[PDB]
């Protein structure tokens, strides 16, 4: 029962944490994606002049 | 462009020197056959490797085993009679004592044998390009139980493993070689009236000796039927599926004696021959 | 011991209530306004050949020009994507290799497999000879993945349900991580190199702390063994590979499942996952002979990469997001753009 | 006017051979999985058959239909040399394939070391060279021509040419083309059948619980080639023994019958599931 005793205390630590709403995280992710979508060569094809593999 | 001309030559030398070396190594890899050892615990995997390898500290280690064996007997002549009730561990002296890769050559042919190395069995997906799989069981341990759970028959435990290996998605085109070890212990146990085989396996009562048999002249009738009963159970699972891409090669062998007169070589020859002969559209 | 066991069930009930109270709406409701990406088709630019057997591992370099591949043949070959030229071929003592890495400084390469020993090699050697530098041998179980934090640190994960942080200078485990009940198969560090996750075979994912050495958040609900894991560029999310042809995206702050990517016609497994530079495309391999490109914010297929003749066992994306490289079991590397 | 009806079928037959050979040749280059040491001989046979169908079938059909030749005597000699070279090439490849099969089945252990890409290339180059040598060298040296009034009359004639040969060259060509490979192929396939029967018997013994296919496969493989080629070579070797025994019409008909082996070869060969899948892909 020694192994079970140690595992019990760990679950207590995880319970007492701060949490936020899902909507805020969704908005943050959408804002990050919108901000960084410009410099993404995979999405917007690069010109053949500036294409290292072409 | 001047800079590239100096640089390109170096990448050409490296690509060249390396490409020539890798081409040579292809012949070595192609002309080599690999084998895998599998089975249940306390079966004799190391003894088979010891016999094949035959083609100090060990004495002290055997002495330590003797001391452990003596202590085990003390805790348990009359104690040895009840050795079936409790778990007990069983050139000539080397085999008696209790990833390991061994490479040997027979008839100018390169062979590679690596040991197994755990009920998840996730590493099995790696050995998808092996010539054959060697599977070893103990044919004289039906009245025994695995240590972790005392509710499971040692022997039945071995089959539950063969069916899982046989009905595996990755090992769909890999043949299996069967070694039914510990034959000498079976002969002595069956002759004794005690520990009847029919007590544990009810189907043995209605079993009959097959017409197509080849008992050694010396062996008693009772023993042969018993021996053939174990093999028949194993082959029943193998013959259920396979669709011609799977083949099992049962054998009877005793780890003490070197009955292995190049039989692994002969079996691998037949397996490769069958692979070639069925590779064509029909032959 | 019944009171202690019953106390554990009491904690689980409180966690579910707190998580349920923090779900205003699903992500799909919020992201319905965006326009679809469309159809994306990429053609193979370079094909890399010269391997003798199946390939398990792959990793790009800091310069996004050099990559290293590991195969069951026992050879560790370093390529050059721009000009298709081999640079080194390091022989291995063991023929079973399951992972590889590459240093950010480009001076060290790691390896591991069924030998239960993590090996490290030196590239920029004096006298120009590659040679084993250290042999980290104190461990049990077959390794699964290895990553470099710096020139003197490395993290490893194996099949003995433990993760450890090594030290090259002393060759001893500075700290060890415990708590998993199954084989650990994948891990990925954060850009800040302060937190790292690990997906085990018990259908759970955990977020560890390098300095503290204790678990912080355990995720759940996969319903099958996790076989790969990636990490979002923004640093607040990570996606998980699946036996059940399902990719799930988790959030650290919300501590909730956001979306599940699935399709009716697929019943195969998942071997590798990765993200893009902008965190919009979720590339992933499959056991049904090709790879599919998903949409992170829409769960809609936007292209098929079917240029392979065998199963896909690795995948990687360059740091600058210029090309995608995928391996296979037929000893062929392909570069897509 | 039965010529119009017969001519239509000839056009379809010629086109079928080219279409079948083209698909086989293209598959090996397009897909990397099909390439192997064995497929080199198949590719060589397909190329030879395609060359034959593209070169000698149309000119021969046009000459038969129009009953006149306008290109000239040099073109007739070149066409005859090309036809004999193409015929000599196809048969030799099949014997090589049979020898390769026998090597693979009999000694699997040494098969990998005995066969190499360089060795296969050398063997196929030697086969092509020996096929070409017996065709161009005797024909162009004009030692082909025999001594007869009909022979000199045909040689002097400009608009018509016919296949008239001396006994010695006919015997040599028949021996080097047909008779020599046939005995080797028969012995190879008999040994293969014996080994397969022994293996099947051994397999039957191991499992009490729970060779039509091999016999059928060997039968079709041997019989198609034998029935296609034996009568023509028999009548060719009988022609030089006695002139009045056989006429030219039956000779031409049997020659045309023998031409069809080029079209039959791609159907019987390369019938593996991988080949069918690759063909259906494109
Ligand atoms: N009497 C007898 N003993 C045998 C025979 N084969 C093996 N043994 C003994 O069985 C013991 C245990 O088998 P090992 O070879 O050590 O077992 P292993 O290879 O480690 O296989 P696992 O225990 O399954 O991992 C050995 O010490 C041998 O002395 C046999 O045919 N007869
Ligand atoms: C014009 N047709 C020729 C005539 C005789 C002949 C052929 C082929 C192979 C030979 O060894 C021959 O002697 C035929 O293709």
């Amino acid at each position: 029962i020694a192994q079970a005793r140690k595992l019990v205390e760990q679950l207590k630590m995880e319970a007492n944490i701060d949490r936020i709403k899902v909507s805020k995280a969704a908005a943050d992710l959408m804002a990050y994606c919108e901000a960084h979508a410009k410099e993404d060569p995979l999405l917007t094809p690069v010109p053949a002049s500036e294409n290292p593999f072409r | 462009t001047e800079d590239q001309r100096n640089e390109e030559k170096a990448q050409r030398e490296a690509n060249k020197k390396i490409e020539k070396q890798l081409q040579k190594d292809k012949q070595v890899y192609r002309a080599t056959h690999r084998l895998l050892l599998l089975g249940a615990g306390e079966s004799g995997k190391s003894t088979i490797v010891k016999q094949m390898r035959i083609l100090a500290t060990k004495v002290q280690d055997i002495k330590n085993n003797l001391k452990e064996a003596i202590e085990t007997i003390v805790a348990a002549r009359a104690c040895y009679e009840r050795s079936n009730e409790y778990q007990l561990i069983d050139d000539q002296d080397l085999l008696r004592c209790r990833i390991f890769e061994t490479k040997f050559q027979v008839d100018k042919v390169n062979f590679h044998m690596f040991d197994v190395g755990d009920e998840r069995r996730k590493w099995i997906q790696c050995f998808n390009d092996v010539t054959a799989i060697i599977f070893v069981v103990a044919s004289s341990s039906y009245n025994m139980v695995i240590r972790e759970d005392n509710q499971t028959n040692r022997l039945q435990e071995a089959l539950n493993l063969f069916k899982s290996i046989w009905n595996n998605r990755w090992l769909r085109t890999i043949s299996v070689i069967l070694f039914l070890n510990k034959q000498d212990l079976l002969a002595e146990k069956v002759l004794a009236g005690k520990s009847k085989i029919e007590d544990y396996f009810p189907e043995f009562a209605r079993y009959t000796t097959p017409e197509d048999a080849t008992p050694e002249p010396g062996e008693d009738p009772r023993v042969t039927r018993a021996k053939y009963f174990i093999r028949d159970e194993f082959l029943r699972i193998s013959t259920a599926s396979g669709d011609g891409r799977h083949y099992c090669y049962p054998h009877f062998t005793c780890a003490v004696d070197t009955e292995n007169i190049r039989r692994v070589f002969n079996d691998c020859r037949d397996i490769i021959q069958r692979m070639h002969l069925r590779q064509y559209e029909l032959l | 011991l019944d009171q202690l066991r019953q106390e554990a069930e009491q904690l689980k009930n409180q966690i579910r209530d707190a998580r349920k109270a923090c779900a205003d709406a699903t992500l799909s409701q919020i992201t319905n306004n965006i326009d679809p990406v469309g159809r994306i088709q990429m053609r193979t630019r370079r094909t890399l050949r010269g391997h003798l057997a199946k390939i398990y591992a792959m990793h790009w370099g800091t310069d996004s020009r050099l990559l290293v591949s590991a195969s069951q043949d026992g050879k560790l070959i370093i390529w050059d994507s721009y000009t298709t030229n081999k640079v080194h071929a390091i022989p291995l003592r063991s023929s079973w290799v399951m992972t590889c890495a590459y240093a950010p400084s480009g001076n060290y390469v790691a390896c591991g497999g069924l030998d239960n020993i993590c090996s490290i090699y030196n590239l920029k050697t004096r006298e120009g000879n590659v040679r084993v530098s250290r042999e980290l041998a104190g461990h049990t179980g077959y390794l699964s993945c290895c990553r470099f934090l710096d020139d003197n640190q490395i993290v490893t994960s194996s099949g003995d349900t433990t993760c450890a942080l090594w030290d090259i200078e002393t060759g001893q485990q500075t700290t060890t991580f415990t708590g998993h009940t199954g084989d650990v198969m994948s891990l990925s560090l954060a850009p800040d190199t302060r937190l790292f996750v690990s997906g085990a075979c018990d259908a759970s994912a955990k977020l560890w702390d390098v300095r503290e050495g204790m678990c912080r958040q355990t995720f759940t609900g996969h319903e099958s063994d996790i076989n790969a894991i990636c990490f979002f560029p923004n640093g607040n999310a990570f996606a998980t590979g699946s036996d059940d042809a399902t990719c799930r995206l988790f959030d650290l702050r919300a501590d909730q499942e956001l979306m599940t990517y699935s399709h009716d016609n697929i019943i195969c497994g998942i071997t590798s996952v990765s993200f893009s530079k902008s965190g919009r495309l979720l590339l992933a391999g499959y056991d049904d002979f090709n790879c599919n490109v998903w949409d992170a914010l829409k769960a809609d297929r936007a292209g098929v990469l079917a240029g392979h003749d065998n199963r896909v066992s690795c995948l990687g994306v360059t740091d600058d997001g210029m090309a995608v490289a995928t391996g296979s079991w037929d000893s062929f590397l392909k570069i897509w753009n | 006017v039965w010529v119009v009806g017969m001519g239509i079928v000839m056009s379809l037959i010629v086109l079928a051979i080219v279409f079948g050979n083209v698909l086989v040749i293209t598959a090996i280059a397009k897909f990397e999985r099909l390439q192997t040491v064995t497929n080199y001989f198949i590719t060589s046979l397909a190329c030879a058959d395609l060359v034959m169908g593209l070169a000698v079938v149309p000119f021969g059909a046009a000459h038969i239909l129009t009953k006149t030749w306008t290109f000239g005597n040099f073109w007739c000699e070149f066409w005859t040399s090309i036809d004999v070279l193409c015929v000599t090439a196809s048969i030799e490849t099949l014997c090589v394939i049979a020898v390769d099969r026998y090597f693979a089945i009999t000694s699997p252990f040494k098969y990998q070391s005995l066969l190499t890409k360089n060795k296969a290339r050398v063997i196929i180059l030697m086969v092509w060279i020996v096929s070409g040598l017996t065709s161009f060298l005797p024909i162009q040296m004009h030692w082909y021509r025999a001594t007869h009034q009909e022979a000199i009359n045909c040689y002097a004639e400009e608009t018509c040419c016919d296949f008239f040969t001396n006994q010695a060259y006919a015997i040599a060509s028949s021996i080097v083309s047909f008779y020599v490979p046939l005995v080797i192929m028969v012995f190879v396939y008999s040994r293969v059948f014996q080994e397969a029967k022994r293996q099947l018997q051994k397999i039957d013994k191991s499992e009490g619980r729970f060779e039509h296919k091999a016999l059928k496969t060997l039968g079709i493989i041997m019989g198609t080639f034998t029935l296609c080629w034996l009568p023509f070579f028999i009548v060719n070797i009988v022609h030089v023994i006695q002139d009045n025994l056989i006429r030219k019409e039956v000779y031409i008909l049997l020659n045309w019958i023998g031409y069809v082996n080029s079209g039959f070869n791609p159907l019987i060969y390369c019938r593996s599931p991988d080949f069918r899948i690759a063909f259906q892909e494109l």
